[PDB]
RNA sequence: UAUGUGAUGGAACCUCUCCGGAUAAUUCUAUCUCUUCUG
């Protein structure tokens, strides 16, 4: 549904392999190291080592993609779902974004050095900011609607 | 007034609470912890010292006093007292806020005596001060009549200190005591340090107290008394000393917060670890990071005043080589080692009271940070459960009221309690994650909070209760538990006997579906040793005659070391043991002086002490039950970090710990034990992947889940007796060539085990005796399955090592073979059966080519489930085999004797002959990929060919000369051009002294019987009239040059007479001929317009010359006539002799001979040109000449033709110029033609000494020859001047004339002997390379990669060919290239770029394709199945992005090789055991004696991929036959014999066993399906024809074995041959489908011969000697029958010999 | 650096869950080396 198409259902936070269908190495490389594999038996599989347009270097615009969706299954679909079930989508979710927060805020240090010599140019923060910001509305949102719960 | 000082002296330490602002006063913070001692800070320097309010002590007294006059009944020595009040009252936690302090136990009483009211109080009453009525005043000027002033450390009243320098933080937690997991934590201050131990203050009196003396008197007894009775303040065990009665700032409440102190020097750590991080990182060594991390801490244990670093492996014969971690450059240094030295050094001069550890553990935990900070994906990381923090208080809503029970007797018991298991007190700071807790001056720490929780929890369980005293309630919590705790002092206790740091263990969780570990499961700790001696202490004070039931019991339990008291019980830590057990009794009612004595032993050791008997108690809820286990193979557990420190040099170490009762003692840890356990349960029960939250299964009842706890606890393992270690080398073999692919010797230290002499395991486990049945079968059924051996212990146990239950000599051999079948036949395998003849040599090795199909498999079988038939049928069991030799087996050993030739012993396990594993593991495997068509295993895919330049060849060689630029860009480079140049020569002096040069032999002559020969030969007898002149004229010669125009000028030269000959022959026809306009364009003058006329007439044959003459006069027309006469200079005109031409010939007086070979050269037929009637004139006296000179004198010396005379010898010769030489900026020479100008490439450098234009310099030697001869003797100097003449035939460089070999002369320098048998150079001109006006070029990137390996290329060849190091060739570079190194450069059009680079005109190729991909494109992928990315320059874009677990794999899955054996990810399905001997001492060849081996040599890659084009074969293979006869009858043979083998220092001797020896094995499998099995046991045994090759010397006929399968144990399932033959036959028909030219090629491989008449050899490259001495010689092969071409051929057709036997 | 008719903080185990695993035959023959002068 115009997404990852990966995981089976937010219920259940699994995929049945078959990830490496999708072209970015990004989109497969964080489908297997958060979620639980499926199956009874290994599997091996990879990619040719030829993929051009390199691999964008980061992570943060990719798990972000995660976040939107993982909340907005609950504000839609989590209601049916048991109590186990409503609080393992909501705790996964808060793991993965404070991760980017955290990355996030360590750039921000080590630039906010850098930016006194050049002259006090903030257009870079302000997009860093800004999505900072945003995590921590997210951030919120996670925490309180956990409380509720609870 | 009257002062009265106190003293305040604590034994072992107290506790202190910070500091707060005075608007904060009243927080949850400081309600909690208000009975400690506070904090103070100023305003100068926000520092402070601890002190106690007069206020504790004040309390402390009263109930002191309270409790002294209730036992005396009020009456303390005439201190008759009334209770008092103890109500009402208006106290305030502080001033500025309504906290109010409170009551909350029960106030004791006691009848009232005499009269006690406001005029005369009562001391009770005057202590308490309570009709003072302080109720709504201040009191702030108001006096008081006893005051307490405060309490300060004595001896330090000024000294500031900070928080974090005198006190340090710990977080103490509660226990639920149901499930042993925190609920409730919070953090304290502690003080150990001994200045800060004593506090003193004083008490001052007013005159109204001192109402007289009587008073005064009564006064100080009670005072007294109540100072002996205090027992504890502030959290700490305290006595209190009263001196006579005798006698006469701001806290800068503003809003200001200041923490973190950090420590000193921190920077500088921060900064070496970020240095040590990027050097790691240039090496691209990153997966070492955590690895040194722990390594430097295992660094700080091992101290440095011995400290010896380890070193390389020691490749080639005695050379070590650099270490893989502990040698890394770092900042131009080249030793980590000697770095790290120094650091330490200049930390330990900068800062003061700086040691080794201290330096140790900050590097460590800078190393940690970093680490985490670059390298992530290292460790696991959600840790929900463990948090919230909770204190609460709350002030009592009614009154606590009064009671009537006191105290009346007190006990002290002392005691020890000792280690006997290693411990572990976790020590965690809020604010290396988990460290063992410690005094600051490295004594190890018992707190006094564990023991009380653990004194608690037993006696929690003795009663039967289930209190969790619930944090603040309203009321006190009473029941007995906490009604006992409430009368229990036990003291603080450090270690006495211990103070060195502790040791580190590691941690792993494994992924049970691939059997190895998780993406971070990687976990460090510290633990302590064992034998660490505790002072014990408890002090009771109740009402009772008797200790209570309850402690006895606890002391039974406690006296059989039966219970845990550390954290980590789950693996078996933290058991103590009680000992020496003594007490007293103390009647406070009658024997109060006596206690006052010594105040309870607290100030005074105890003089008598009373023995305690405790007799015994079973009530303990545990149950031991001791295990057993025996090993019979060698034993490997690995230490990665202490083989990094341990000076041996070995790869893998075994694991050891301390004692301190008594060396290194092994041992399995009990965490393995338990893991196995687990792993077992879950196998058994299918519990291993269910979701193990809210589960209550067996797994998680008998070891637990995250939020519960487990119900066994697992002891280490300790070896018993006095085991050994032995040294276990192993490497890895390249499947195309065999032979090592590089230095991969791995080393280990197993212990040394055998089915006689087995290891014996000994360890507790204890169980809780709450346990149900089921969890206990299981447990029982668990034990069983590990007793029977279906689990190894430690690593390495696909190879054999740690099996169970492991004897195969109980069976009674293994007779014939059971199960047999035959995949030739059934597969229709022609097999080529084939015979072989005697009269050829064979090659020793052949190659066998790849196939088509792989068949790869996404999804392996899994481990983490016994049998699943989710696909097919799973079975698991053993196999019976068998082993004997058809041919001597050499298996070296690891140990040596001797130091020139070193020979090696039989392998062997301490006296023991044995077979490893891993032998038979590589065979069976590459037989398995020979059958199976799997991928290449083992393959060395990252390697490029070199190969080497020819010197001639459509262009051989098109570089330029060119030099690089100044220091700009390094991309930029100049063209140049080329000139000669001086500092190579012979000598230089006269021209006497090259003159003089020759005449050293070989002068040719004249003799008459030359002339007697000639006439045999029916040479012309005007010849010999013509040669009688040159027999009398009575000359030696000494060039063939003049000798020949000697001839040719007595004889007659026919072009000296060339004008009238000419003139004289006969003139024929003119025809035309395209070849004259051809050739004759080269003018302008001819236009095209008259070349097209002349063209119209094409093919015109004209009667003679007169008719040609007469068609260019007339149809030429209108134009000049000189190029008409020009044009006839190339017209073809025949030719004609006749009789009068050569009558006019003789009349022109030319010598008659000119004539007779005229008419011998008589032809009908007309010549087409006069040009060709020329040259067969020529042809015909060159022949002539040859003829003659053929008969010339037999000086026998190959008279030289003429070089040395000519003027470019002399002006070479001349010019020495070895000084006056400068290597910088433009130079300044000129070019000294030898006054002859003709063209370029002819010239020298005369540097100064036509335009004098130079620049540049070049400085390099040259190629030495190779040819044995005797010419001036002498030695190798520095003067490298030429001292010979003559020898060997230079090969001419293009022609004048002819191209063909013609003998020179030509300087040589003395062999380097002064095999040393055959050195020389030729070495005779150097080259120099002059500007020019060249626009620079861009440099391609891998330019300077190929030129670096081609320089590695070089200085690897000049070691293996062992030449003088003086005058090696070429002058190259140490890294990188340099602005203004001086190479040749190759361009092509290509986009403007440079590709390749070159050192000079001949020399290595160097590839630019890897060799992964050179596999034809005609066959499947057989790369490896786990690939690698670095065959481009795309790694490290990988390595950023970090997406390195998607792109390695096959996209496809698992070859069945790697699927059965297992890969670095998997795990192997079958393990091959330790083959055995009935004997012990199995018979030897050669009667016992060692056996010469001759000389091996590496694998050689050119040899089958000549060219560049060339693919890769396929896989190598030997084969059998019967060559080691030879070898021995070589060896044991006379020195004098030259038919023996020298033992030289490239030699080795070794030890063989004869034939017809049996040896023994076993295989274990699990998890297989049929097909894989049949394969399997096909592959083991073959058919009774073939044979398998085993061991060293493989090419000369060692090693051939036969393998004979006896049983297969399948266990209950059933399994029968039939279906294992059609499953085998099934998968082999799917993956071959019906192919059978690799097949019957690989079963020609595996052939066996026993024909003593068959040899094979090696080409033996050249051939000396006369005679024929066979076609032997890789040369001569290649020259007239292989050929470079076809090469890729006869190779890989098995049994094909090269020659035959002369 | 404390306030006097009222201090169970000795009123609280940094605890609990995790096989330092897994892959590899101690082996093995063909070249090495660049400037020669018109032959
Ligand atoms: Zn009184
Ligand atoms: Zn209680
Ligand atoms: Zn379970
Ligand atoms: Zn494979």
């Amino acid at each position: 549904s115009s997404a990852f198409s990966g995981l089976k259902i937010p219920e259940l936070s699994v995929d049945p392999a078959e990830v490496f269908k999708s072209d970015n190495p990004q989109l497969v490389s964080v489908l297997l190291d958060e979620f639980e594999l499926q199956e009874q038996r290994p599997f091996f599989s990879g990619l040719i080592p030829e993929k051009q347009i390199n691999i964008a270097l980061k992570k943060s615009p990719q798990l972000k993609k995660l976040a939107c969706h993982l909340l907005e299954a609950y504000e839609i679909n989590g209601r049916r779902w048991k109590h186990a079930d409503r609080r393992r989508v909501l705790e996964k979710a808060i793991r993965l974004l404070e991760k980017v927060s955290n990355e996030l805020k360590g750039d921000i240090q080590k630039l906010e050095n850098n930016v006194k010599e050049s002259g006090k140019d903030s257009e870079e923060l302000n997009k860093t900011r800004e999505k900072h910001g945003e995590i921590l509305a997210d951030m919120g949102r996670a925490y309180l609607h956990r409380a509720k719960i609870i | 007034q009257h002062i009265i000082p106190l003293t305040i002296t604590f034994l072992e330490s107290f506790r202190v609470i910070e500091w707060h602002k005075s608007s904060d006063r009243n927080s949850l913070r400081f309600l909690r912890g208000y009975a400690y001692a506070r904090w103070h800070r100023s305003l100068k320097n926000n520092k402070g010292r601890p002190y106690i309010t007069g206020t504790l002590v004040r309390s402390a007294i009263i109930r002191a006093a309270e409790e002294l006059l209730w036992l005396n009944d009020g009456n303390y020595k005439g201190a008759i007292c009334c209770p008092g009040e103890f109500n009402g009252s208006n106290a305030k936690v502080f001033r500025e806020g309504k906290a109010r302090r409170l009551r909350r136990r029960q106030t004791l009483t006691w009848p009232t005596k005499c009269a006690c009211h406001e005029k005369e109080p009562c001391p009770f009453c005057l202590l308490l001060g309570r009709y003072e009525k302080s109720s709504k005043t201040s009191k702030s000027p108001v006096l008081n009549n006893v005051n307490f002033s405060n309490f300060n450390v004595l001896g330090k009243e000024k000294e500031f200190l900070n928080i974090e320098d005198v006190a340090d933080m710990r977080v103490v937690n509660r226990v639920d005591q149901q499930s042993g997991k925190a609920e409730d934590f919070f953090n304290i201050w502690e003080i150990t340090d001994g200045a800060w131990k004593i506090f003193r203050g004083e008490i001052q009196v007013s005159d109204k107290g001192w109402s007289d003396e009587e008073n005064f008197s009564k006064f100080l007894t009670l005072l007294k008394g109540a100072s002996v009775l205090v027992d504890k303040i502030s959290g700490g065990l305290c006595y209190l000393t009263l001196d006579k009665p005798e006698l006469a700032l701001e806290p800068g409440d503003d809003a200001s917060v200041l923490e973190i102190s950090r420590p000193p020097y921190w920077n500088n750590m921060l900064n070496l670890a970020g240095t040590i991080s990027e050097a790691f990182e240039r090496e691209d060594k990153l997966v070492h990071l955590r690895l040194f991390a722990d390594t430097v801490r295992e660094l700080r244990r091992s101290d440095i005043e011995t400290l010896d670093l380890p070193k390389g492996h020691a490749d080639r014969l005695g050379k070590p080589s650099d270490h893989f971690i502990w040698d890394i450059e770092i900042n131009k240094k080249v030793k980590l080692r000697n770095w790290l030295f120094w650091i330490f050094n200049e930390f330990r001069d900068t800062y003061a009271y700086f040691d080794w550890r201290t330096f140790c553990e900050a590097l460590g935990q800078a190393l940690y940070l970093e680490a985490k900070k670059q390298v992530p994906n290292q460790f696991s990381s959600e840790r929900p459960v463990g948090a919230t923090p909770a204190m609460e208080v709350k002030t009592p809503e009614h009154d606590p009221g009064r009671a009537a029970q006191g105290p009346r007797y007190e006990w002290l018991i002392k005691g020890e309690l000792v280690s006997q298991t290693p411990f572990f007190f976790g020590w965690s700071t809020e604010a290396t994650n988990l460290k063992l807790l410690a005094a600051r001056d490295g004594r190890l720490r018992l707190p006094l909070s564990v023991l009380r929780g653990i004194l608690r929890r037993d006696i929690k369980v003795v009663l039967d209760n289930k209190c969790r005293a619930e944090l603040a309630m309203k009321q006190p919590c009473s029941c007995p538990v906490c009604n006992l705790m409430k009368k229990i002092t036990i003291r603080d206790s450090f270690s006495s006997n211990y103070a060195e740091p502790p040791k580190i263990r590691h941690k792993i969780r494994l992924d049970p579906k691939s059997g190895t570990v998780a993406k971070g499961a990687l976990f460090d700790s510290e633990v302590g040793p064992r034998g660490v001696v505790f002072p014990f202490e408890l002090r009771l004070r109740s009402a009772d005659d008797t200790l209570p039931q309850a402690l006895k019991t606890v002391f039974s339990w406690w006296q059989q070391g039966t219970v845990s008291f550390s954290g980590d019980a789950g693996t078996g830590k933290g058991i103590f043991c009680l000992r020496n057990l003594k007490s007293i009794r103390w009647d406070l009612k009658t024997e109060m002086d006596k206690y006052a004595a010594t105040l309870g032993g607290r100030k005074t050791p105890v003089g008598k002490w009373d023995k305690c008997h405790i007799p015994d108690d079973k009530t303990y809820p545990w149950v031991k039950e001791t295990v057993e286990i025996s090993v019979c193979s060698p034993f490997i557990t690995k230490d990665p970090v202490n083989s990094l420190i341990d000076s041996a040099g070995y790869d893998a170490i075994c694991y050891t710990t301390v004692d301190l009762e008594k060396k290194d003692i092994y041992l399995l840890k009990g965490e393995s034990f338990r893991g196995m356990l687990r792993t077992a349960v879950g196998r058994g029960e299918n519990l291993l992947l269910r979701e193990h939250e809210d589960c209550s299964c067996t797994l998680c009842r008998i070891f637990g889940n995250e939020h519960n706890a487990g119900k066994i606890r697992v002891e280490d393992f300790i070896i018993q007796g006095e085991p050994r270690t032995k040294l276990v080398d192993r490497v890895a073999i390249d499947r195309f060539t065999a032979g090592a692919k590089d230095k991969f010797k791995f080393d280990a230290a197993p212990i040394v085990g055998t089915p006689t002499n087995k290891l014996k395991f000994r360890g507790n486990i204890w169980i809780h005796r709450d346990l149900d049945g089921l969890a206990c079968e299981s447990l029982k059924l668990a034990l069983e399955d590990i007793e029977n051996g279906l689990y190894p212990f430690g690593g390495l146990g696909n190879a054999g090592f740690g099996w169970v239950n492991y004897n195969p000599l109980s069976h009674p051999a293994q007779e014939e073979n059971k199960a047999d079948f035959s995949l030739t036949k059934k597969m229709e395998l022609n097999w080529s059966m084939k015979e072989l003849s005697t009269d050829k040599i064979y090659w020793p090795h052949y190659f066998l080519p790849f196939g088509k199909k792989v068949l790869r498999e996404k999804t392996p079988p899994s481990h983490a489930c016994i049998d699943e038939n989710e696909d097919s049928e799973l079975y698991s069991g053993k196999i019976v085999c068998t082993l004997e030799t058809r041919t001597p087996l050499i298996i070296p050993d690891s140990e040596f004797q001797g130091e020139e030739h070193k020979s090696y012993d039989f392998f062997n396990l301490n006296g023991e002959l044995c077979i490893p594993g891993s032998e038979i593991r590589g065979m069976i495997s590459s037989v398995f990929e020979a059958l199976t068509n799997s991928c290449m295993r083992i393959f060395d895919e990252k390697k490029r060919l070199s190969w080497r330049m020819n010197p001639n060849k459509n262009r051989r060689e098109l570089d330029d000369f060119i030099p690089g630029r100044v220091t700009n860009d390094r991309k930029m480079e100049e063209m140049k051009e080329y000139r000669y140049p001086f500092y190579d020569q012979a000598i230089t002096a006269n021209d006497k002294q090259n003159k003089y040069f020759d005449q050293w032999e070989a002068t040719i002559e004249l003799t008459d019987e030359s002339l007697e020969k000639l006439k045999a030969e029916k040479i012309l007898q005007s010849v010999l009239d013509a040669l009688r002149p040159l027999t009398k004229k009575k000359e030696k010669y000494k060039n063939t040059e003049t000798f020949v125009f000697d001839l040719k000028k007595f004889i007659g030269k026919i072009d000296d007479n060339q004008q009238m000959i000419s003139e004289a022959l006969e003139r024929g026809k003119v025809r035309l001929t395209g070849n004259s306009l051809k050739q004759i364009s080269k003018t302008k003058k001819i236009p095209r317009q008259i070349l097209n006329q002349l063209k119209g007439l094409k093919d015109n044959t004209y009667e003679n010359r007169e008719q040609f003459i007469s068609v260019l006069k007339t149809t030429v027309r209108g134009i000049n006539d000189e190029q008409i006469s020009l044009i006839l200079d190339n017209i073809d005109e025949d030719v004609r002799l006749t009789d009068l031409s050569l009558t006019k010939i003789r009349k022109a007086k030319v010598p008659q001979t000119l004539v007779d070979m005229l008419a011998d050269l008589k032809k009908d037929e007309p010549y087409k040109n006069e040009k060709e009637f020329l040259s067969e004139f020529k042809k015909k006296m060159g022949e002539i000449i040859g003829l003659i000179l053929k008969h010339a004198a037999k000086t026998g010396g190959d008279v030289p033709r003429y070089n040395h005379p000519t003027p470019t010898d002399k002006m070479l010769l001349s010019l020495a110029a070895y000084n006056r030489n400068h290597k910088h900026e433009n130079g300044k020479a000129e070019y000294r033609i030898v006054k002859p100008k003709h063209n370029l490439k002819v010239d020298f450098m005369f540097a100064v000494t036509y335009l004098k234009v130079s620049g540049p310099n070049k400085i390099e030697k040259v190629k030495k020859v190779n040819p044995n001869s005797v010419s001036v003797r002498d030695d190798k100097n520095q003067e490298i001047i030429h001292n010979g003449v003559y020898l060997r035939k230079i090969t001419v460089a293009n022609a004048k004339s002819k191209n063909k070999l013609r003998e020179r002369l030509v300087p040589e320098f003395a062999w380097y002997d002064k095999s040393e048998a055959a050195y020389a150079m030729t070495k005779r001109c150097e080259r120099v390379f002059v500007e020019i006006g060249a626009k620079p070029i861009p440099i391609q990137p891998s330019a300077r990669e190929k030129f670096k390996i081609l320089t590695q290329e070089y200085q690897k060849n000049a070691k293996q060919q062992k030449t003088p190091e003086a005058f090696q060739t070429i002058l190259p570079k140490d890294g990188e290239l340099r602005p203004g190194d001086l190479v040749y450069f190759r361009e092509d059009k290509k986009t403007n770029t440079v590709t390749d680079i070159i050192p000079v005109r001949i020399s290595r190729t160097v590839d630019d394709e890897v060799l992964a991909r050179k596999i034809p494109d005609d066959v499947g992928d057989v790369r490896p199945c786990v690939r690698e990315i670095l065959d481009k320059e795309k790694q490290k874009e990988i390595a950023d992005a970090g997406v390195k677990e998607v792109f390695q794999h096959h996209p496809d899955g698992l070859c069945p090789a790697c699927s059965l054996f297992g890969t670095t990810f998997y795990k192997g399905r079958i393990a091959f055991g330790f083959a055995f001997h009935k004997d012990k001492d199995p018979e030897l060849a050669n009667n016992g004696k060692h056996i010469t081996l001759p000389l091996l040599e590496r694998p050689r890659p050119t040899w089958s991929m000549p060219k560049k084009e060339s693919r890769v074969p396929g896989r190598k293979f030997y084969v059998h036959h019967q060559g080691w006869e030879r070898v021995i009858k070589h060896s044991n043979l006379d020195e004098s014999d030259p038919n023996a083998t020298k033992q030289t220092v490239n030699n080795r001797s070794v030890q063989a066993i004869k034939e017809e020896q049996k040896f023994q094995f076993e295989v274990r499998f699990e998890n297989l399906r049929e097909w894989e099995l049949g394969l399997l046991v096909y592959v083991l045994q073959l058919e009774p024809q073939f044979a398998h090759k085993l061991g060293m010397g493989k090419a000369l006929g060692f090693g051939s074995v036969r393998i004979r399968v006896g049983e297969i144990h399948s266990g209950p399932k059933e399994l029968d041959e039939s279906r294992l033959v059609s499953s085998a036959m099934k998968k082999m028909e799917e993956i071959w489908d019906r192919d059978k030219n690799v097949l019957e090629k690989l079963f020609r491989l595996l052939y066996f011969n026993e024909s003593k008449d068959i040899k094979v050899r090696y080409p033996k490259l050249q051939k000396e000697k006369e005679e024929e001495e066979e076609e032997s010689g890789y040369m001569e092969l290649a020259k007239e029958e292989y050929q470079p071409e076809q090469r890729r051929n006869k190779l890989t057709n098995p049994w094909e010999g090269w020659g035959n036997i002369l």
